[PDB]
């Protein structure tokens, strides 16, 4: 799947305007908690490494840290979700579009089907 | 004598992982030991350029 | 007591499971015709996938060349 | 990897010497200047798969 | 190139054991000189006679292993009268490694030759009767 | 004696709240599974006149 | 050779100390007495009377879950239905072979 | 030198990298090229010794015959099709000599000799700019041609790369050493995927940027060069040292770190497209790089080695500069394997 | 199963911000909380199993290694409690810290709906033990005990990784309900042989097997005593676990294949069960001891019946039990006398005799004394063989003697005789240790009890 | 050193923070609002 030649994309779009029909991830996304989580401890790994009490030394840096990641996990959670329905798009429309290349199997009960046994001894 | 000392400290012990820590010392020392003399570098090099353009076409 | 206080019905965990089932199945599929897909994409070209760039015809001169025959 | 800032902007900035057939100066042609024209015009938006078939 | 790989595949492997020891000994003869130019390019032993001598050293090794390999493998396939079965490869492989170790003089060095150069065989084997690609062409 | 003893043992509420957190996320996860209730052929069965779920 | 025989400034390996001596009745927990008896009575309270009494009263009157007794009845009321009617207990077939289509093979 | 004439020569080397990225002329990617080449020389030579010298001149000569190369290979395919734009190659060794430019820019093996001798000899921020940033380029223009890569030249170079930073990192004491064949194992498992996906090689680029950005850093932090020197940063920084293990687990490849994000992937990919034996080979050596990592987290943390008396005064002082993406990056090398499907955003 | 998983991850902040005489006992006391919210999971049904979501279901198999699980942290607490006492405290947190994190990860690896997150916690479980095996290790020869521990573990894991995916681009999925709901025949190829080898030999490495244990006596002698208990209990039944689950796909090549692994393991057990005979090391034959009883738990799930199935199960809980307690059995004489050497300290219980009926009753369960849950596996185990092949009763009977013979010598070598005289700093027992041995010892006999909740899911 | 509490740090970054929340839940609303519109939900 490279989609880099896609048609119709415009070259250093982030998310393109189609991207707007989807529905944004939730602010309570699990996902963003991870990311919160991620500037939490980037923030607690500052306060060690500069020697300063870990917990309790800045708290406006602690802050700043995980307002930034969320920032940033928002817009990407948004980017990755824009992708993947493309992709799914795209597989759709190519199956609906090549019909004799995905034919429709025909439907057999397990009682008609013949599947040999191996006795376990 | 044989379950404790022949097997499993000596011959069990010899297969896989004494054999692995042999081969791999003898490999790292093999290509490692370099000179730092670009002549034998880059005669490796073109020799390599002519096996490439020889085999891969 | 202790059924009533911790634990629910059967039909709870087995339609769960159906559901669960079902999702699953589905995303297997999915993955499989996935596969199909960009292989025959890759094969041949038509696809929105694999696309690579060719020369833009916007590019070209339309004029007269100072020569008849270009 | 490639990150196209002209299409985006416009901006012509390399273009115009890629190929022959695209306005030389004093309208002097390429030796294969039709046959490129034509190799062009054939893999036109074709992708390079079919346009290679 | 792949002229030598052509040349040793395209005989059938229960007939023609010469033609298949002759390819299998230029196979041999090819990789040793390789293996000979990269030793001479990375460490120049003392001079030109003591690096054609090294050269030449390597080279017969390699194309008396292959050559060992060979007429092993082909003979027990055609004595054992069951083609494509890779036991008969180990057993070439594994010939093939104790001749090595004998020109090396170690019984150590031999062993651990004939063990391993049969398991490589068999593999080989194996993956020419299944398929097995090593390098593997672009799919989807 | 309050607001004392408090900025000693407050970490002990931390694993019942944690465990309470997981009960509440648990039935959140179940809420999202309900896509054949009361749908299964061996548990199809008309609501009562009081009911509209059969499990939560 | 006037080396010290010294290989490095290393402190002297110290000895065990000994629970006992600073504080009889020690419970094998801390030094501190305090907080040794308070170690000894949370492990006991939550390991012997929580956890293993209760935990196994608990898993003891678990409800039948795995479907024993109803596995029981159900079997009972079956044989007692088949003996009434003299079918032949349980049937060889898992399933009816009347919805079974075997191939034919016509060899 | 001048700290204006330090900026400007970084903005060109940049400048070099992203002409060599937007560019779709042969000529103005070999000029981007160029361009960074020159640039790059004086920032190896920062710190005036004989070492450095030596690393730059043997540096200049791999690229500038590099560069060769690549015009040459550039002049053939222009032979053989009237064509400047970076597209299919159009024609057979031409496009085997642009693979051997490209590796030996890289540092591909057989062309890898340079890179531990060039990181030996520069500083520590000399061999991170080196081992970080000059990848970009000759990795950008591999995916833009990856369609036209014969695959067979392609994954045997990048297998050899892959054993040669396994072996040739067992034998090293020095740290430089270890970070230059840990870069040519990361290289050989970068260039092992480009014929079957670009997406996997961009993913592991910036993992493999970032965790090497946290390792150079740690190391810069602790001022130590060597395996011994590195042996007494416990006894000043306990704390660096638990990060520097914890980065060092990263880069073998450990689950439930970030190394193992890429190879993962890769070796999906992989077995994608009926390539089983490789993908194996792969691991099983980059078990190698995993023992000589383990070897050096055994010297700096596990275990507490001997120290001078002098230390006692390094006690009484606090670093003046600090790093402010450390932090960050030794997060986001360690602790983002959760977010793994975000690869989807085509990084 | 979140209700399991947040007290476990919110177990970290508080041992973190814990006064710096208080983290044993927030520790213990909110592991046994957890261990008493995890025992709700023993209540399954005799239908497929307890789903909770997409990512987490349960099982009857999973929920007594769960709890299991749960309940050691307690223990290895309280048996760390000992000679971590000159420790900082900040290295104390850490080694809470490592304590939780594993866990955690066996937590999270029970579960496991799908093989890749089974394999990446499965593997995340390394890193923790590794780091408590070469940081908190006595002698000198515990850094190479870790590598042979890491890597042996890693030379087995990465080919199943590789076999795993290209199950997914097959099969088109890996979640456990889907691979056993469509499960097909491997066909008997070379690259099905090569598969199944794949598939099994990572979890073969972890039981360990017998040509494969060598890692097992240098991890266990090295580590300290709460790693000992962990790589002994539960640790080795990861392998089991990932062999009962995965056999499913791998029939019907499993009989052609099982043949190699069963010979190694039929005859491993009388090896090491006669290693355990001369021996100079407790712990070294705790270890061989622990071989030997995989060995015959690798046999029981290769030979694939029911009632090998609930044996083994039966055999994996009663073993961690019974290992965890001999090896706090031995770091307790370990602790007073500081040689770890069975010949040295004698004549123990007239010094301490309570100890001494602690050891009579752990060597006695050892040794699969009926109604234990022990001798249900043992038995359960051998009559499944019985079945496979009547020769196996041989070797059977021979494991079953050299078992009792090691168990009684290792008793009496310690236990019995006179006392040693010059050995003087033998003080009474601790109400700490003493606890440690009773909750060890409680759960076997009060879950011979109940049986059925240790048969696994084909009970 | 001998230093104070940085008031034009400190005031720098709760701004910046305040105004990455209050943007972020801003374009939150509009994308709701957008997708909404878009699918004809309300
Ligand atoms: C994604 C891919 C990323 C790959 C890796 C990225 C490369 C990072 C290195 C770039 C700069 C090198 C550097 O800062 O040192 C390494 C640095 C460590 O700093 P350091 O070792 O303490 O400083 C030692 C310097 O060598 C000591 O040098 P100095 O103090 O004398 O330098 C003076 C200083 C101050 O510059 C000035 O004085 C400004 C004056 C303006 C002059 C106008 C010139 C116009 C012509 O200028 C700089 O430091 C260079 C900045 C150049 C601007 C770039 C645009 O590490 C990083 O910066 C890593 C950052 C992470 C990646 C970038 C951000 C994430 C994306
Ligand atoms: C699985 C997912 C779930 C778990 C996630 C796991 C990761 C999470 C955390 C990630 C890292 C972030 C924080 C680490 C920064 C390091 C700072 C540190 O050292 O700690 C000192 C600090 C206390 O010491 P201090 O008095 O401030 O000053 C002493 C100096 O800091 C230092 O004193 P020193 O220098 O004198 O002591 C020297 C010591 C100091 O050296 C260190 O301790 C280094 C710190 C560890 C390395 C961090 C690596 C980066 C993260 C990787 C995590 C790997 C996880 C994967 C599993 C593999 C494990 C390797 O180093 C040594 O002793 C040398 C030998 C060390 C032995 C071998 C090293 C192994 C380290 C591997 C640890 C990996 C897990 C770390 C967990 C957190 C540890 C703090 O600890 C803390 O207090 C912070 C802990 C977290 C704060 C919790 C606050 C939340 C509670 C309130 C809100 C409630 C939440 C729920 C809401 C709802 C309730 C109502
Ligand atoms: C026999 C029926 C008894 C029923 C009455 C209830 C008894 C409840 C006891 C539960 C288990 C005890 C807990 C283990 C730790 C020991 C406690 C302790 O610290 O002792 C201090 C305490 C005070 O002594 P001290 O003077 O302060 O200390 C002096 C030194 O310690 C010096 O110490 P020592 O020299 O005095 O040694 C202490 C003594 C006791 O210490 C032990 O060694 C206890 C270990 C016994 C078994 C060892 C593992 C083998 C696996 C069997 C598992 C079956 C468990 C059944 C359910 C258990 C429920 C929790 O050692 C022995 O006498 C050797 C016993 C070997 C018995 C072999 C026969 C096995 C099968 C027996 C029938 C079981 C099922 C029958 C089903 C058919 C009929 C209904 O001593 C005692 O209280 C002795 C306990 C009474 C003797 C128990 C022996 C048989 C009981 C088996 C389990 C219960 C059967 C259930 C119904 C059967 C009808
Ligand atoms: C000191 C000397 C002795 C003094 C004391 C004298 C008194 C002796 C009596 C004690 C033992 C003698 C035997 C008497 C047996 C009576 C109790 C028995 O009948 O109850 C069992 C019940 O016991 C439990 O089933 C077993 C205990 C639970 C085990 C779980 C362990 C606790 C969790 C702690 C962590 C686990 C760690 C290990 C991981 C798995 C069997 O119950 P069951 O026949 O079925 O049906 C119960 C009734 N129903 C029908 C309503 C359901
Ligand atoms: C290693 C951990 C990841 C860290 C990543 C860096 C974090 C800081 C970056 C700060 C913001 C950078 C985003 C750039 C803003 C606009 C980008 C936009 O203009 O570019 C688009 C492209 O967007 C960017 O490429 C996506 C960047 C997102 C990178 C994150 C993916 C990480 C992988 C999963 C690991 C989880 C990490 C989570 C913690 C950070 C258009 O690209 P296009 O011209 O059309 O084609 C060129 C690329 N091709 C050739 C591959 C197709
Ligand atoms: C170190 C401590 C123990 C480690 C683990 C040991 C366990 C792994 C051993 C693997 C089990 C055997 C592998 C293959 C078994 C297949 C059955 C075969 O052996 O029997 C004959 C096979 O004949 C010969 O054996 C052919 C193979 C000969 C080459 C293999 C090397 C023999 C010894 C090597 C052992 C070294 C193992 C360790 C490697 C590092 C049957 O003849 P055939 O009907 O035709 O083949 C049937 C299979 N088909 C249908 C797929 C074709
Ligand atoms: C393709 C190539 C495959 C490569 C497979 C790599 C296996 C991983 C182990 C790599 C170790 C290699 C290094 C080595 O052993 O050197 C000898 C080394 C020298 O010690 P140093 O501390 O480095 O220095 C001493 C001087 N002061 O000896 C040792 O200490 C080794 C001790 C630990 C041994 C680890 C056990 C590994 C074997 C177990 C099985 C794994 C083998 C992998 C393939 C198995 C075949 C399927
Ligand atoms: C404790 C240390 C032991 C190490 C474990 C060793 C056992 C694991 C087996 C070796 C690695 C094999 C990995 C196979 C991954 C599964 C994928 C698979 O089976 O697919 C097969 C792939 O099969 C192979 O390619 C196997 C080739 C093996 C190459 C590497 C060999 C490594 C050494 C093998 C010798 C040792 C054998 C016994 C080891 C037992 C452990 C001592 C089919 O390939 P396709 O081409 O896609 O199918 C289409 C055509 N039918």
């Amino acid at each position: 799947t490279m989609m880099s030649g896609r048609p119709g994309r415009v070259p250093l779009q982030f998310l393109p305007n189609e991207a707007r029909s989807l529905p944004p991830p939730k602010l309570t996304d699990p996902r963003l908690v991870y990311m919160g989580f991620l500037g939490y401890c980037s923030g607690l790994i500052d306060n060690a490494i500069r020697r300063r009490p870990v917990v309790s030394a800045g708290l406006h840096r602690q802050l700043l840290y995980v307002t930034s990641f969320v920032f940033f996990g928002y817009y990407l959670l948004k980017r990755q979700d824009y992708m993947y329905a493309l992709r799914d798009h795209d597989m759709f429309a190519y199956v609906k579009s090549h019909p004799e290349d995905f034919p429709e199997k025909d439907k057999k009960t397990y009682g008609e089907i013949l599947e040999e046994f191996h006795p376990v001894r | 004598k044989s379950a404790s000392s022949l097997l499993d400290l000596i011959w069990l012990e010899t297969i896989l992982p004494k054999t692995t820590s042999f081969i791999q010392m003898k490999m790292s020392i093999m290509v490692s030991n370099q000179k730092g003399l670009i002549k034998l570098y880059f005669l490796s090099f073109l020799i390599t350029i002519m096996i490439s353009m020889t085999l891969f076409n | 007591w202790i059924a009533r206080t911790f634990y629910d019905g059967p039909e709870k965990n087995y339609e769960k499971t159906m559901a669960i089932l079902q999702i699953e199945a589905e995303k297997a599929e999915l993955r499989l015709k996935e596969l199909e897909v960009r292989r025959l994409m890759r094969a041949r070209g038509d696809g929105p996938w694999y696309q690579y760039p060719t020369i833009d015809k916007a590019l070209i001169d339309h004029s007269p060349k100072t020569t008849p025959d270009n | 990897p490639f990150f196209d800032v002209q299409k985006r902007l416009g901006l012509d900035l390399d273009r115009w010497m890629t190929i022959q057939s695209a306005e030389q100066p004093h309208k002097i042609p390429g030796r294969c200047h039709a046959f490129e024209k034509e190799w062009i015009e054939c893999a036109h938006g074709i992708g390079g798969i079919r346009a290679e078939k | 190139a792949k002229t030598l790989l052509h040349k040793y595949s395209d005989i059938p492997e229960g007939t023609e054991c010469h033609r298949k020891a002759y390819a299998s000994t230029s196979i041999g003869g090819a990789t040793g000189l390789i293996v000979s130019a990269y030793s001479i390019a990375l460490k120049p032993p003392a001079s030109f006679l003591e690096g054609v001598a090294r050269t030449g050293r390597y080279t017969f090794t390699s194309a008396a292993i292959g050559a060992i390999f060979g007429l092993t493998s082909c003979i027990s396939a055609q004595v054992r009268e069951k083609p494509d079965d890779p036991l008969n490869y180990f057993i070439g492989g594994c010939a093939g490694g104790l001749t090595l170790g004998a020109r090396t003089r170690s019984y150590g060095i031999g062993a651990a030759a004939c063990a391993y150069m049969g398991l490589t065989a068999a593999l080989v084997k194996m993956g020419q009767l299944e398929g097995w690609q090593v390098f593997a062409e672009p799919k989807v | 004696n309050v607001l004392q003893i408090v900025r000693d043992h407050w970490v002990h509420i931390l694993v019942p709240v944690g465990f309470v957190f997981g009960c509440y996320l648990d039935r959140r996860s179940d809420e999202k599974l309900t896509a054949f209730r009361n749908k299964s052929l061996l548990f199809k069965r008309e609501l009562r006149p009081n009911e509209e779920v059969t499990w939560k | 050779p006037p080396e010290p025989t010294i290989r490095l400034q290393e402190d002297p390996d110290p000895e065990d100390e000994n629970l006992y001596e600073k504080n009889p009745d020690s419970h094998g927990y801390d030094k501190d007495p305090i907080v040794d008896l308070w170690n000894m009575r949370v492990v006991f309270f939550f390991g012997f009377s929580i956890v293993l009494v209760l935990g196994s009263t608990f898993v003891a009157y678990l409800p039948d879950y795995r479907m024993q007794e109803w596995a029981r009845r159900e079997a009972e009321r079956l044989v007692k239905y088949r003996e009434a009617n003299g079918l032949p207990l349980m049937e060889s077939n898992c399933f009816d072979p009347n919805k079974i289509q075997l191939p034919e093979d016509e060899d | 030198m001048n700290p204006i004439i330090y900026t400007t020569l970084i903005m060109t080397v940049m400048s070099g990298t992203m002409l060599v990225m937007i560019s779709s002329h042969w000529l103005l990617i070999w000029i981007g090229f160029e361009m960074n080449l020159l640039a790059m020389i004086p920032v190896l030579m920062k710190n005036f010794n004989p070492r450095a010298t030596e690393a730059a001149t043997k540096y200049f000569l791999t690229q500038a015959t590099a560069s060769m190369m690549l015009m040459m290979a550039i002049i053939i395919n222009l032979l053989y099709s009237g064509q400047w734009t970076i597209t299919k190659m159009f024609n057979p060794v031409a496009m085997t000599m642009m693979t051997m430019a490209l590796a030996m820019k890289l540092g591909l093996s057989p062309f890898h000799f340079w890179v531990p001798e060039v990181t030996q000899g520069i500083s520590l921020q000399a061999g991170l700019l080196l081992l970080t940033w000059q990848k970009l380029a000759p990795l950008s223009v591999l995916c833009q041609i990856s369609q036209s890569i014969n695959p067979n030249l392609m994954l045997t170079m990048a297998m050899l790369s892959i054993l040669i930073g396994g072996w040739g990192g067992l034998n090293q004491t020095q740290l430089r050493k270890i970070m230059a064949y840990s870069s040519i194992a990361h290289m050989g498992w970068m260039t092992a995927v480009l014929p079957y996906n670009t997406t996997m090689t961009i993913l592991n680029l910036l993992i493999y940027i970032t965790m090497t950005l946290a390792m150079f850093m740690l190391l810069i932090h602790s001022s130590a060069t060597t395996t011994l020197s590195l042996s007494h940063t416990w006894n000043k920084m306990p704390v660096i040292t638990s990060l520097m293990m914890v980065t060092l687990l990263s880069m073998g490849g450990l689950p439930p770190l970030s190394g193992f994000m890429p190879k993962w992937m890769i070796i999906q990919e992989m077995t994608k497209n009926e390539s089983i034996i490789m993908p194996t080979l792969m691991a099983m050596t980059a078990l190698l790089n995993l023992y000589f990592y383990m070897r050096l987290a055994y010297s700096s943390s596990l275990t507490m080695f001997p120290s001078t008396n002098n230390m006692k005064m390094k006690w009484q002082f606090e670093h003046t500069k600090q790093m402010k993406l450390l932090p960050t990056m030794i997060v986001l090398s360690t602790l983002v394997l959760p977010m793994t499907p975000a690869l989807s955003s085509l990084n | 199963m979140l209700k399991i998983i947040i007290p476990t991850t919110m177990l970290l902040p508080m041992t973190w911000m814990s006064k710096h005489n208080m983290i044993w006992i927030n520790a213990t006391v909110h592991s046994l909380l957890i261990s008493l919210i995890s025992l709700s999971l023993l209540n399954q049904l005799g239908e497929n199993s307890l789903n909770f979501s997409l990512t987490f279901f349960s099982d009857s198999l999973s929920a007594p290694l769960l709890v299991l699980t749960t309940w050691l942290l307690p223990l290895m607490l309280m048996a760390s409690q000992s000679h971590l006492s000159k420790e900082t405290t900040t290295r104390k947190k850490l080694y809470i810290t490592m304590l939780i994190l594993l866990q955690l990860f066996l937590i999270m690896t029970f579960t496991a709906t799908e093989l890749i997150l089974f394999y990446i916690l499965f593997e995340a479980t390394l890193v923790p033990t590794l780091i408590i095996i070469t940081r908190w290790g006595n002698q000198t020869e515990r850094l190479n005990a870790g590598l042979y521990f890491l890597f042996y573990t890693l030379a087995g894991s990465l080919p199943l990784l590789v076999a795993l995916v290209y199950i997914q681009n097959t099969t088109g999925s890996l979640n456990f309900l889907i691979i056993h709901y469509w499960s097909h025949p491997l066909s008997n190829s070379w690259s099905n042989i090569f598969m199944w080898l794949a598939c099994i030999m990572a979890f073969m490495v972890k039981m360990p097997l017998y040509g494969l244990h060598l890692w097992l006596p240098k991890a266990h002698v090295e580590a300290p005593i709460a790693g000992s208990m962990v790589l002994a209990a539960v640790l080795l039944k990861l392998g089991g676990y990932g062999m009962m689950r995965i056999t499913t796909i791998l029939n019907p090549l499993t009989n052609y294949m099982a043949y190699p692994f069963l010979m190694l393991s039929m005859w491993g057990m009388i090896m090491t069960s006669s290693i355990c005979l001369r021996q100079t090391d407790l712990k070294s034959l705790i270890a061989y001891s622990s071989v030997s009883h995989m060995a015959l738990v690798i046999v029981a799930i290769m030979i694939q019946t029911p009632w090998s199935f609930m044996g083994a199960t039966a055999l994996m809980i009663a073993h961690g039990l019974t290992s965890s307690m001999l090896f706090c059995l031995a770091n307790t004489n370990y602790e007073r006398v500081h040689s770890r050497t069975m010949i040295l300290a004698r004549g123990l219980q007239t010094l301490l005799p309570l100890m001494a009926t602690w050891w009579l009753v752990a060597s006695l369960t050892n040794l699969a004394l009926p109604p234990s849950i022990n001798l249900i596996g043992e038995l359960f185990i051998i009559t499944a063989s019985f079945s496979w092949s009547n020769i196996t009763i041989i070797l059977m009977g021979m494991n079953m003697m050299i078992t009792a013979l090691y168990s009684l010598y290792m008793l009496i070598t310690t236990q019995r005789g006179k006392y040693t005289h010059h050995i003087n700093n033998i003080k009474p027992s601790f109400t700490r240790e003493n606890a440690l041995m009773a909750l060890h010892i409680l759960p076997l006999l009060l879950l011979t009890l109940n049986p059925k909740m240790i048969l696994g899911p084909l009970y | 050193p001998h230093g104070s509490p940085d008031w034009l740090k400190v005031g720098l970054t709760l701004g910046t923070s305040v105004f990455l929340w209050i943007y972020l839940i801003k374009q939150h609303k509009e994308d709701v609002l957008e997708y909404k519109r878009r699918n004809g939900l309300e």
